[PDB]
C-alpha cells in the first residue's frame, strides 16, 4: 500500500529528535503506554484474532492526516480497536461509551489482499536480484525507494514465514517463504541524492525476481 | 480543512480498550501487567551489551554471533518476541552499520529494548536511508568519508544488532567493564562506544 507510512526517502523533515546516549526515559511515558503492545499480544496468541501482519497493516489504514499528528503509541491503540470492531469482538459503540467521546478508527481496507505468488525463484548469495515492479493495494513489506531496483543477494534466510500480503488480511493462502537480506547501493535507490553507502532490505522471495 | 478529527482523550481510549476486552474474559488475570513487566525490565540493551563485551572478548563466540545470530543468542536465554531470528552485522574499518525499521519501528526487541519515541520518529523513518551520515552527525556521531554507511531497513522477520568496532584504551579490560560502554545506541549503529579521557 503506497500509503504515507511509506515515509523512507521522504524529504523536507528536520532534526532527528536526540543525541546519542542521551536519557530517553522510561520505557512508557505514560500509564496507558503499554497496553497497545500488551492488547495486540492478546489478540495475536490468546485469542487468535488477527497476525501481526494485520497490525501493521491497519496501522498503515489510518486515513492520512490522521497517521501523521498521530504519536506512535496511540496509532496502536487505533489500530488493535479496529482490528477487534472488523473481526466482530468490540463495536465501536461499546468502545467510545468507555471513552466517553469519539474514537474514530483506520479506513476499511480496499483490498483483499493476495496469495503467496506461485512462482518464485530459490536465490543464492552474490547473485544479482531486481525487486519486482509490481503495485500492491493492500500489505506489503517492500518500501517503494526499492521497487523496480537491483541489487545482490547477502542473506538468504534459514526460516521461513507466511507472506505478508496475504497474512496481513487475514487469507488462508499466504504459505511460507524465506526472505533476502537485498544489498542496494546508496546511488541504485537516490541517484546522486544520497550521502550513504549501501542499504539492505529484508525483502520475500516473492517480491524478487533474477536481475 | 485538514483538521484533526474530534477523539477522547489518548489515556481514556486506551483503557476504554482494555475495559471493553477485559470486561468480556478475553484478557487472562494479570496479562497486561506481565507484559509491562517484560518490557520494562526483561527487553533491555544491557543483554545486547553482554553479547558484544563476550564477542570482543572471545574470538570463537564473536564467529558464532556473526554466522548464527540466533544460536548466540539463544545461549544466554535472550531470544523472545521480535527477536527469535537475529543477525548481527560488524562494522570494520571501513564500514558502519545503522539499523532503522523505516515502514515502523521493528527492533530487536529481547537484546536492544523497545525501541526508543526519537527511532520510531517520522524524521528517522524518512532520513536515514537516505541520508545517513547527516543523520549521525547531527546526533552526535562523525562518520569520515572512508567508510561505507549501510543502512539496514528492518522490513521482514530478520532483527537486527550492530557489532560496533571495540575502540582502542580498553585492551585488558573486564565483560563488565567492557559492558557499560556498550549503550543502546551503540547497538542501533548511530553511537560508537566511548572510552572516557
Ligand atoms: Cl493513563
Ligand atoms: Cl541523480
Ligand atoms: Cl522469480
Ligand atoms: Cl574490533
Ligand atoms: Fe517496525
Ligand atoms: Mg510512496
Ligand atoms: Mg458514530
Ligand atoms: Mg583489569
Amino acid at each position: 500500500m503506497d500509503g504515507v507510512h511509506d515515509l523512507a526517502g521522504v524529504q523536507g523533515f528536520g532534526k532527528v529528535p536526540h543525541t546519542v546516549n542521551a536519557d530517553i526515559g522510561p520505557t512508557f511515558h505514560a500509564e496507558w503506554e503499554h497496553l497497545p503492545y500488551s492488547l495486540m499480544f492478546a489478540g495475536v496468541a490468546e485469542l487468535g484474532a488477527f497476525s501481526v501482519d494485520e497490525v501493521r497493516y491497519v496501522v498503515e489504514r489510518m486515513e492520512p492526516r490522521h497517521y501523521m499528528m498521530t504519536p506512535y503509541y496511540e496509532r496502536y491503540v487505533i489500530g488493535v480497536a479496529t482490528l477487534m470492531v472488523e473481526k466482530g469482538i468490540l463495536t465501536q459503540d461499546e468502545l467510545e461509551s468507555l471513552a466517553g467521546g469519539p474514537f474514530p478508527l483506520s479506513r476499511p481496507s480496499e483490498s483483499e489482499g493476495r496469495p503467496a505468488p506461485v512462482e518464485t525463484t530459490t536465490f543464492e548469495v552474490g547473485q544479482r536480484v531486481r525487486v519486482r515492479d509490481e503495485y500492491v493495494p493492500g500489505h506489503i513489506r517492500m518500501p517503494a525507494y526499492c521497487r523496480g531496483r537491483v541489487g545482490t543477494i547477502s542473506h538468504r534466510t534459514t526460516e521461513k514465514w507466511p507472506f505478508p500480503d496475504a497474512i496481513g488480511h487475514g487469507r488462508n493462502d499466504a504459505g511460507e517463504e524465506p526472505t533476502y537480506h537485498v544489498k542496494f547501493a546508496a546511488e541504485e535507490l537516490f541517484g546522486s541524492d544520497t550521502d550513504g553507502g549501501s542499504v539492505v532490505v529484508d525483502l520475500f522471495e516473492g517480491y524478487l525476481e533474477p536481475a | 480543512e485538514n483538521a484533526a478529527p474530534a477523539q477522547a482523550p489518548v489515556s481514556d481510549r486506551a483503557w476504554a480498550l482494555f475495559r471493553a476486552l477485559d470486561g468480556k474474559g478475553l484478557v487472562p488475570d494479570g496479562y497486561v501487567e506481565g507484559w509491562k513487566k517484560t518490557f520494562e525490565e526483561d527487553f533491555s540493551p544491557r543483554r545486547g551489551a553482554e553479547l558484544v563485551a563476550r564477542a570482543w572478548t572471545d574470538p570463537e563466540f564473536r564467529q558464532l554471533l556473526l554466522t548464527d545470530g540466533t544460536a548466540a543468542v539463544a545461549q544466554y536465554g535472550y531470544l523472545g518476541p521480535q527477536g527469535e531470528y537475529i543477525v548481527a552485522v560488524e562494522d570494520t574499518p571501513t564500514l558502519k552499520n545503522v539499523i532503522v525499521c523505516s515502514l515502523c519501528s521493528c527492533t530487536a526487541w529481547p537484546i536492544l529494548g523497545l525501541p526508543p519515541t526519537w527511532y520510531k520518529s517520522f524524521e528517522y523513518r524518512a532520513r536515514v536511508v537516505r541520508e545517513p551520515r547527516k543523520v549521525l552527525s547531527e546526533m552526535g556521531t562523525e562518520i569520515a568519508s572512508d567508510i561505507e554507511i549501510r543502512v539496514y531497513d528492518t522490513t521482514a522477520e530478520t532483527r537486527y544488532m550492530v557489532l560496533p568496532q571495540r575502540p582502542a584504551g580498553t585492551e585488558g579490560w573486564s565483560q563488565e567493564q567492557l559492558q557499560e560502554i556498550v549503550t543502546k545506541d551503540c547497538l542501533i549503529g548511530v553511537a560508537i562506544p566511548q572510552v572516557p579521557t
